[PDB]
RNA sequence: AUCGAGAGGA
């Protein structure tokens, strides 16, 4: 639902990435060279950025259970 | 003007994204829904009759209007409440909306004494809502409104909310109906047979079977029967045809044989005529009829009525059931000959049974619609019961309390909550499997639920013909999607484009057909009918007409246009055989196509650049359609359709195969459905591949639906990381599973790492493991309800007391509350108490009732809610949470079919690893790929590979020819890597590098349901079943395994006659009985007092001690209840 | 030898059965529901046709080369009106073994000339 | 708890 913390490959920490990806990519990058930007040489990495699917802010559509 | 090659395969695809902008996946279900709401309740409350009762005083009790207000709850202070859907499921309501009908009885006695009172919206009954139907408060709410009320905006809708449980009626098929259909059984006394199911166009009664048949050849020749509907003896056809008026030979012919040039035709109906002239009137064939039928009247007269009932009712209801008919009747029995000549003669092909242009889907509207007609009914006469007794006493009656709504409710109810398809008290005669409980374990599982077809045909049956993928399911059913088991072929799924038509009123048509040339059928003379082509309009021969070609040209143009014909409406010209068949009748399943110019797409490059601005100038998938741009095609008139494949079929080529097409495919890849429609490549998989992963998409784990946090589901899996596939299709941007894929990109090695991946198992990565890889969490909930039913016992939620209550375990309720409830956030392990309910006693005064979690489990408490159920007893439900992290033996599956168990678990340094230091996440035996042949498989991990490499998602549509393996390869040799996706791997124990380049790369893969800790058992000595104290069944009652009748067999092959006695008696249910050795029946002992006795020999001395297993006792014991004396005769 | 139609009563409009004067030793076509007579002129009564051998050009329609679905060819042309185009399909009719068999159509409008290689 | 039904696994 949200960005992994590390690579599941090779451990990298990609949980600081996703927001900086989602900038370049409102950017005008590439999403490769996007991922060029972050550092991310392995596909591994590549793949972890590339595949996620942000599903925690359509959980954040809904109103939490105590206000 | 013209799409160019060059930019078709953005074209089609934004045509296709317009089509899911416009329909969605569910629309057949909305759509049915909304028609039976709309019409098919209406129609069938108006064409009940109306109830006339009388002693003097008279009441009719018409019913005019309907009235279908929103969904609303009443408490019980009885206030009207609109209640959302989600309310419905966590109160385990029904999602109805209450049904009222404007009554009006007007008395009438004498005198011109003429008074109408009318009782506008009389609550007839509650019906139950699809979601987000029009009549549903789901219905055009915004994504940000359905957050507001808690609801996924992806969900599709398309099921019934019945006491919270989410049922989803599944479209059955069935032969079409007014069609004449000529087969040919092999064994059978009859050579050929022509059925017609008829069906009159507003339902009311079932479809009455007419058949028209010819005797086997061995008394002279080939005669002609015909088995009409409550008859139980043959009638020969011309017999029929004097009953209907029709006594001269020659007007018998004229209906028969339109071509008196024809003699083949003559002398083959000729033995029917020669067994037909001892009747040669009317009222004597009548009475024929009459006495052939099972109700031989003993007077010709009520013989002859009865034969005029049925020629009138029950012969052909969709020709017409009025009288003056018998034109109509007479005209289409003789075609119904005909038919069946022109098959014994060879001119025409027998029909095939398993053509879909043959059968209907009979969808969720249209199967409401036969259960409110049925409970309808019931409904009337309750009220004219009801009625009757007080107008009996002389004096008036309230409709209202005549009115018992149970009727319509329950049944409703009943009927979608079971499956079972009918009447509560039929519960035989009903048919099961209509309305199963929604899938709901992942995305895809549930849009294939809401998508399911279904073939009546009997899982017994071994007749593959059936299950067999006909031609024509082409465009309309998932070649690939259907179950593997028991069910092969039976169950279906539509495919994606694949529209199945709701139905419309044929009335538009006939009147156009009135004004244009056509000529009716009771004012032609049949000469005429030679020459003149027929015209058919849902089954009825309507008329006929002389140039069907400027005809067709007209209706098709009609259609196009948005004219007076809808665009579902079919309409086939065949041509070889004259006729002109137009239907109009719900069922169809149909599909969009582009139509085709003389050798052009209308589908100009207006229409794209259109279609590219659809969320501005509103131009949408309606707007192509009524361009005459798309046309839907059923199954039927795709016979007389010639399509290409691709607009590069319409080019001129060095040798024209067609050079006359008439429609284009949107794209071939929408003859896939939902789940087939996830595979990757699935032109490089051997097809049973793709139906094993089109099973297996369904139990991949995933987010199965956005707002899970506030589903209280039995059963549900939610993946930690789902990932959108690297290498996808261009179907699943309208299958939503990029917004909700159920899988993760894993860097697999196909390779041969330490022999704990043979045999479909795979190696993976304990590391990945440890930071979320395939991680998810498993939701579980327990639901409980404190029963108020009686003052004789009580239920209640309470913390109980090791002092008051009875059946209370040695399991500690510490963790539960004051109110009996046990908190969120609470570690729970297994056989734990989670609901403390006492019941009171008619260890005193009360007795525990708790509710333990299901045995095994260790989780933790998610959340608890409380509420009131329908009646308004306190009701919970407790959502428990327990993570599951992957392990050896829980299942993953690629999108190949390509299944396995996870062997083993190797660390990050037990792993063999590139020389950048990238070790798989799973690693799959290369033996599983050469007898599967799932080249997908291997071209979506080179496409991955690429994929990840440059920051893409790799486009694997099936028929794509912008994409090879050649060009994926020359694409990866780019990035620094072999062409062929091989790497040299280092031995992870010893860092030597692998001879064998090992060929590494992302795939796609997914965690299926199916987990070891779900499927682990064991037993020793638990618990016994109460009839035969055998141990139970399943692990939910720690019952034992079955050791059945081929293991048995097995161990009396070992010759182990010990290890079989241990298992069939020792280990099962061993006991002992006392027989009496002179009569060898089971005597009475009484071993506290040694006292052992016979009541049968009156003896008390010569008993015996007899081992048996407690089932053979219990075998001679229900054998002595059948008078069998079975006499254990121990010498 | 040709098949034998059905033939009608002129007041009953029932079908003539056989039957045979022995005065004049001639055929009789007689209703068996009236009582007319008539004198026949074909003599035979009854004919099969156990090898079948009927001429299937008489069962194609010129309205089948309205067919989008049907194979066209132009190195056929018509002899009767000149046209080039023509469909061809095979016989598809039970009781025909050898039914590779092609027949022609016409597709000129008006003509429907139909024939067979 | 029973029974039935349905969905699934090999
Ligand atoms: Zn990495
Ligand atoms: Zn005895
Ligand atoms: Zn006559
Ligand atoms: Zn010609």
């Amino acid at each position: 639902m949200i960005i992994p913390v590390r690579c599941f490959t090779c451990g990298k920490i990609v949980g600081n990435k996703w927001e900086a990806y989602l900038g370049l990519l409102q950017a005008e990058y590439t999403e490769g060279d996007a991922l060029d930007a972050l550092g991310l040489k392995r596909y591994c990495c590549r793949r972890m950025l590339l595949a996620h699917v942000d599903l925690i802010e359509k959980l954040l559509n809904y109103a939490p259970l105590e206000k | 003007d013209e799409i160019t090659p060059d930019l078709w395969q953005e074209a089609c695809w934004i045509v296709i994204s317009s089509y899911f902008d416009e329909k969605g996946l569910v629309r057949q279900q909305l759509d049915s829904f909304d028609e039976f709401i709309q019409m098919s309740v209406q129609r069938i409350v108006e064409d009940a009759p109306p109830i006339d009762l009388q002693a003097p005083p008279r009441y009719l009790l018409k019913f005019e209007q309907i009235y279908l207000s929103k969904p609303t709850h009443w408490e019980r202070d009885g206030a009207p409440s609109p209640m959302m859907p989600n309310e419905a499921r966590l109160r385990n309501l029904t999602y109805s909306a209450p049904l009222y009908v404007d009554i009006t009885k007007t008395v009438i006695k004498e005198g011109e004494e003429q008074l109408q009172t009318q009782h506008q919206k009389t609550f007839i009954g509650k019906i139950p809502i699809m979601l987000r139907s029009t009549y549903c408060l789901l219905n055009g709410l915004t994504d940000r409104d359905l957050c507001e009320l808690n609801e996924c905006p992806l969900d599709p809708g398309g099921y019934f909310i019945i006491n919270g449980s989410e049922k989803v009626l599944i479209a059955q098929e069935k032969m079409a109906t007014n069609t004449v259909y000529v087969f040919a059984k092999k064994d059978s006394k009859y050579a050929y047979t022509g059925e017609c199911r008829s069906c009159l166009e507003n339902s009311s009664r079932p479809t009455s079977t007419i058949w028209v048949s010819m005797l086997a050849r061995g008394a002279i020749g080939q005669r002609i029967v015909a088995t009409l509907p409550y008859i139980k003896q043959e009638v020969p056809i011309i017999i029929v045809f004097r009953a209907l008026g029709f006594v001269s030979d020659r007007d018998i012919l004229e209906h028969i044989i339109y071509d008196f040039e024809d003699p083949e035709m003559m002398e083959m109906v000729k033995p029917s005529l020669d067994e037909a002239f001892v009747i040669q009137e009317q009222n004597v064939a009548l009475n024929f009829i009459g006495s052939r039928g099972a109700k031989p009247g003993v007077t010709k007269e009520k013989r002859i009525k009865y034969a005029k009932e049925v020629l009138q009712k029950e012969m052909l209801p969709h020709v017409g059931v009025s009288d003056f008919c018998e034109t109509k009747k007479a005209y289409f029995l003789g075609y119904m000959v005909h038919r069946l000549l022109l098959a014994a003669l060879g001119r025409r092909e027998l029909d095939d049974r398993d053509h879909y242009g043959n059968k209907r889907l009979d969808l969720a509207g249209p199967l409401l619609a036969f259960l409110f007609r049925g409970m309808f009914k019931n409904l009337l006469k309750e009220v004219r019961i009801y009625a009757q007794k007080f107008i009996d006493r002389g004096k008036d009656f309230n409709l209202e309390l005549a009115i018992k709504t149970r009727i319509i409710s329950d049944g409703l109810k009943y009927s979608l909550a079971t499956g079972n398809w009918g009447d509560q008290k039929k519960a035989h005669q009903a048919r099961a499997g209509v309305s199963q409980v929604l899938n709901r374990l992942t995305f895809a599982s549930t849009l294939s639920h809401l998508r399911r077809l279904n073939s009546p045909i009997g899982r017994d049956g071994k007749l593959a013909k059936p299950r067999q993928l006909h031609n024509t399911l082409w465009g309309m059913v998932c070649p690939a999607e259907t179950p593997e088991g028991h069910a092969v072929g039976l169950v279906k799924n539509l495919a994606l484009m694949a529209y199945i038509s709701v139905g419309s009123q044929p009335s538009p048509i006939l009147e156009f057909l009135e004004e244009w040339s056509m000529e009716n059928l009771e004012e032609i003379s049949p000469a005429a009918i030679a020459d003149a082509t027929k015209i058919f309009v849902n089954g009825c021969w309507v008329g006929i007409h002389k140039d069907p070609e400027q005809l067709m040209n007209t209706l098709r143009k009609l259609r196009r246009q948005m004219d007076i014909i809808v665009s579902e409406v079919s309409m086939i010209r065949d041509i070889r055989e004259r006729e002109i068949r137009i239907y109009t009748d719900a069922g169809r399943i149909c599909r969009p196509l582009l139509i085709v110019e003389k050798q052009k797409l209308l589908l100009k490059k207006r229409h794209i650049d259109q279609l590219k601005e659809r969320e501005y100038n509103n131009y949408s998938w309606q707007d192509l359609v009524a361009s005459g741009v798309v046309e839907y095609i059923d199954t039927l008139e795709e016979e007389t359709v010639m399509l290409a494949m691709t607009p590069d079929d319409l080019q001129e080529k060095e040798v024209a195969y067609c050079s006359t097409y008439t429609h284009c495919e949107i794209h071939p890849s929408m003859i896939l459905g939902v789940c087939a429609s996830i595979i990757p490549f699935p032109d490089h998989n051997q097809s049973p591949r793709n139906t094993y992963q089109s099973a297996m998409g369904k139990q991949a784990m995933g987010v199965y639906i956005t707002n899970f946090h506030v589903r209280m589901d039995t059963l549900a899996h939610v993946l930690y990381y789902p990932q959108k596939p690297l290498v996808t299709t261009r179907s699943m941007e309208y299958l939503r599973f990029r917004e909700l894929p159920a899988g993760i990109n894993s860097i697999v090695a196909i390779a041969s790492y330490t022999g704990y991946n043979q045999e479909d198992s795979v190696i993976m990565n304990r590391s990945a493991v440890d930071r979320g890889f395939f991680r998810s969490v498993f939701y579980r909930s327990y639901k409980e309800q404190e029963s108020k039913k009686g003052f004789d016992q009580e239920e209640v939620f309470e913390k109980p007391t090791r002092e008051t209550c009875q059946g209370m375990r040695h399991a500690i309720y510490d963790k539960l509350d004051d109110d009996g409830l046990i908190a969120p956030g609470v570690r729970v392990s297994g056989d734990d108490v989670i609901i403390g309910k006492t019941v009171t006693l008619p260890r005193y005064t009360k007795r525990d009732c708790s509710t333990f979690l299901r045995t095994s489990e260790t989780g933790i408490v998610d959340q608890v809610m409380v509420t009131l159920n329908q009646e308004g007893y306190k009701f919970c439900k407790i959502r428990v949470r327990s993570v599951r992290i992957p392990q050896i033996g829980d299942k993953f599956a690629s999108r190949h079919g390509q299944k396995g168990t996870c062997g083993i678990q190797y660390r990050q340094e037990d792993m063999p690893f590139t020389c950048e230091g990238i070790t798989p996440d799973i690693i799959i035996n290369p033996h599983a790929i050469p007898s599967r042949m799932t080249i997908g498989h291997l071209i979506e991990c080179l496409q991955g590979k690429v994929s990840a490499n440059k920051g893409e998602i790799g486009d694997a549509t099936p028929f794509n020819d912008a994409v090879n393996v050649q060009k994926i390869s020359n694409l990866l040799s780019d990035y620094g890597y072999h062409l062929r996706g091989n790497e040299v791997l280092y031995n992870g124990f010893t860092g030597r590098k692998i001879t064998s380049q090992i060929f590494i790369g992302p795939t796609y893969y997914q965690r299926l349901k199916h987990m070891v800790d779900d499927k682990i058992h064991s037993r020793a000595r638990g618990p016994i079943q109460i009839l035969n104290r055998q141990p139970m069944e399943g692990r939910s009652r720690d019952g034992g395994l079955r050791f059945g009748e081929m293991e048995r067999d097995c161990q009396i092959a070992h010759g182990a006659a010990q290890f079989l006695r241990e298992r069939l008696f020792e280990a099962s249910d061993p006991y002992q009985v006392h027989v009496c050795n002179l009569c060898g029946i089971m005597a009475i002992a009484n071993t506290r007092t040694h006292t052992y006795e016979c009541r049968g020999c009156r003896n008390k001395t010569q008993i015996s001690l007899v081992r048996m297993p407690y089932a053979c006792k219990l075998l001679f014991q229900e054998l002595m209840s059948m008078s069998i004396a079975p006499r254990m005769m121990s010498v | 030898p040709g098949f034998v139609g059905i033939r009608f009563c002129q007041e009953c409009n029932n079908m003539l059965y056989p039957k045979e004067d022995k005065e004049n030793r001639i055929l009789l076509y007689a209703c068996r529901n009236c009582d007319y007579q008539q004198e026949a002129d074909n003599s035979c009564i009854y004919v099969n046709k156990i090898t079948h051998e009927v001429d299937e050009l008489t069962q194609i329609i010129a309205d089948v080369s309205q067919d989008p679905t049907l194979p066209r060819t132009e190195d056929h042309p018509c002899q009767k009106c000149g046209h080039k185009e023509a469909v061809f399909f095979q016989s598809h009719s039970a009781r025909a073994e050898d039914a590779m068999r092609l027949y022609y159509v016409c597709t000129a409008p008006h003509c429907g000339h139909r024939w067979t290689e």
